[PDB]
């Protein structure tokens, strides 16, 4: 129940990023383990945006629980998609290291040992 | 622009003693009033280029920048060592030669603290950044703010505490050069891996990215980007502790520079109860090596996770030779008809390696708990100059007493944290007898030690046997007789006076028994007596007498 413009922001920044992962993954289908639960996070993400979607319309229609651990689990849950996007495009095709990204508590470090993956491949 | 970011981000007093210890650790020369000059004079073109980020020439890197005031005064090479001849050259080659040019009352001290808060607290930075060119820049910031804060056994406890921080990043800025990017990060994961069991690899492979940029720019003399990123990385793990360490809230609650000063000496964390044996994943998965190929240096590096995590025990090194010993049967296995069945014993191989210095800490200490640390002390006094004859008298005792001191402050300890203990003061004392060996070159078995591995320098020096090519040269002029001056002095502190008797009877006589020794060394104790309790009249009495003793063995 705070910063409806920002929260408009926010969630608009959010949707751009699973554009962004959805373009990757639909070419990537005619270019490697999560591809069926990456559509499956994309789907459940998208119930977090309709989420906030809805609060907005809610608190237009009411007068006017600020909950930002959905939120950032929600950055670093996009960020483990598109990790997994960047080692399937890397070629990686071993559910170990698809594991260890999503195993990983935070977006600051699924970019650290993404691109530990990605240099130690080469 | 790129010194306006530093400036910005850094506080406007972290900034100056920053400037000012690059600039000491460089043109160490230079005296005080010559080079506050300067910092200020790059402190108020920052202060501009804060401003106008284009003009005033505010585009420059802190190398060209900062590279080219420590070149202005710089001009002749008189004023100056054979330093100068950096200055010649043009950047990145300027900043790649200064690298390679590594080389006192109470109440009188406030007399000049309380006219010039500034002038004496730049003071202690400045002689102390020239005096120590390795030292962590951002560790360097917090121990003079630490000194601003009875005066004899604080600053006693602040010159020890500063002398092992000191010595602890000469080894990290030594590996990193001498062994390599990928050898540091190796000992990152490892430690680190120690210190947070519960932080999952991706948050420790954060960490290891981000303190490997840290130190590599504090040896590359990048002291601004240094100290900047030290606290962006101690903001990181304080912000998301949970996902790193339990240890971490009361030194996130500190300011600033102690913030992270706090982190580095953080607890190791209890590590997560009944994890799995590293064997499912890293002997029995069918995927073993297809995963190695993938990623060879990420598997490694979580081999050497699971591994640390679970021995805390362990040292770092060992840690790294266990994880040098899988690679290296990874390597071979992976080739072979059964991979699976080649490397299906591979954690039979850790043993001996485990074993050896635990085995050794273990010998060491039995003799320690019962010789204490002067027969301790004087016991490996024996050892080490027979080991290696060629190190000068002084500089064998000096090792000696410092080596012996490891057994003092490590058997105290249980055998679950005894060879961290070990390991860690070791290793320092290994490396400051290693930079005094380079510097004046004595032994070519040493040079073997010191040039090999960092991961085997300590097991290199362990394997030495009394050097086969060493003539006893019984001189007998002085050295076998000691002077009667320290003698008026009397104290248990000139104990350096009595060890170097030893260690020169040692060299004089080396195919002496572990009994006639100690025979010698308790009849040289008791003739100290007479010049204890005619003062000189004694020692030409207690050298006739001492000198007849050692003719019963004649070496």
């Amino acid at each position: 129940h705070m910063s409806t413009e920002q929260i408009q922001k926010r969630t608009a920044a959010i949707q751009k990023r699973i554009a962004a992962i959805q373009k990757r993954i639909y070419a990537m289908t005619a270019s490697g383990m999560s591809i069926e639960e990456i559509t499956k996070q994309i789907a459940a993400i998208q119930l977090r945006i309709v989420g906030d979607q809805v609060q907005i319309a809610y608190q237009t229609a009411s007068g006017a629980e600020e909950i930002q651990k959905q939120t950032a689990a929600i950055e670093t849950q996009i960020c483990k998609i598109e990790a997994a996007i960047e080692l399937k495009e890397a070629g990686i095709t071993s559910d170990f290291y698809f594991e260890l990204i999503n195993k990983a508590k935070t977006c600051e470090g699924v970019e650290a040992l993404k691109e530990h993956i990605l240099a130690a491949h080469t | 622009s790129e010194v306006a970011h530093r400036f910005k981000d850094l506080g406007e007093e972290n900034f100056k003693a920053l400037v000012l210890i690059a600039f000491a650790q460089y043109l160490q020369q230079c005296p005080f009033e010559d080079h506050v000059k300067l910092v200020n004079e790059v402190t108020e073109f920052a202060k501009t280029c804060v401003a106008d980020e284009s003009a005033e020439n505010c585009d420059k890197s802190l190398h060209t920048l900062f590279g080219d005031k420590l070149c202005t005064v710089a001009t002749l090479r008189e004023t100056y060592g054979e330093m100068a001849d950096c200055c010649a050259k043009q950047e990145p080659e300027r900043n790649e030669c200064f690298l390679q040019h590594k080389k006192r009352e109470v109440d009188v001290m406030c007399t000049a603290f309380h006219d010039n808060t500034e002038t004496f607290l730049k003071k202690y930075l400045y002689e102390i950044a020239r005096r120590h060119p390795y030292f962590y820049a951002p560790e360097l910031l917090f121990f003079a703010k630490r000194y601003k804060a009875c005066l004899l056994p604080k600053l006693d406890e602040l010159r020890d505490e500063g002398k092992a921080s000191s010595a602890k990043q000469r080894l990290k800025c030594a590996s990193l050069q001498k062994f390599g990017e990928r050898a540091f990060k190796a000992w990152a994961v490892a430690r680190l891996s120690q210190r947070f069991p519960k932080a999952e690899f991706a948050e420790v492979s954060k960490l290891v990215t981000d303190l490997t940029k840290v130190h590599t720019e504090c040896c590359h003399g990048d002291l601004l980007e240094c100290a900047d990123d030290r606290a962006d990385l101690a903001k990181y793990i304080c912000e998301n502790q949970d996902s790193i360490s339990s240890k971490l809230k009361e030194c996130c609650e500190k300011p600033l520079l102690e913030k992270s000063h706090c982190i580095a000496e953080v607890e190791n964390d209890e590590m997560p109860a009944d994890l799995p044996s590293l064997a499912a994943d890293f002997v029995e998965s069918k995927d073993v090596c297809k995963n190695y190929a993938e990623a060879k240096d990420v598997f490694l590096g979580m081999f050497l996770y699971e591994y640390a995590r679970r021995h805390p025990d362990y040292s770092v090194v060992l840690l790294l030779r266990l994880a040098k010993t899988y690679e290296t049967t990874l390597e071979k296995c992976c080739a072979a008809a059964d991979p699976h069945e080649c490397y299906a014993k591979v954690f039979d191989e850790f043993k001996p390696l485990v074993e050896e210095p635990q085995n050794l800490i273990k010998q060491n200490c039995e003799l320690f708990e019962q010789l204490g640390e002067y027969k301790f002390q004087n016991a490996l006094l024996v050892r080490y100059t027979k080991k290696v004859p060629q190190v000068s008298t002084p500089t064998l005792v000096e090792v000696s007493r410092n080596l012996g001191k490891v057994g003092s402050k490590c058997c105290k300890h249980p055998e679950a944290k005894r060879m961290p203990c070990a390991e860690d003061y070791l290793s320092v004392v290994l490396n400051q007898l290693c930079v005094l060996h380079e510097k004046t070159p004595v032994s070519d078995r040493v040079t073997k030690c010191c040039t090999e591995s960092l991961v085997n320098r300590r097991p290199c020096f362990s394997a030495l046997e009394v050097d086969e090519t060493y003539v006893p040269k019984e001189f007998n002029a002085g050295t076998f007789t000691f002077h009667a001056d320290i003698c008026t002095l009397s104290e248990k502190e000139r104990q350096i006076k009595k060890q170097t008797a030893l260690v020169e009877l040692v060299k004089h006589k080396p195919k002496a028994t572990k009994e006639q020794l100690k025979a010698v060394m308790d009849d040289f104790a008791a003739f100290v007596e007479k010049c204890c309790k005619d003062k000189e009249t004694c020692f030409a009495e207690e050298g006739k007498k001492l000198v007849a003793a050692s003719q019963a063995a004649l070496g």
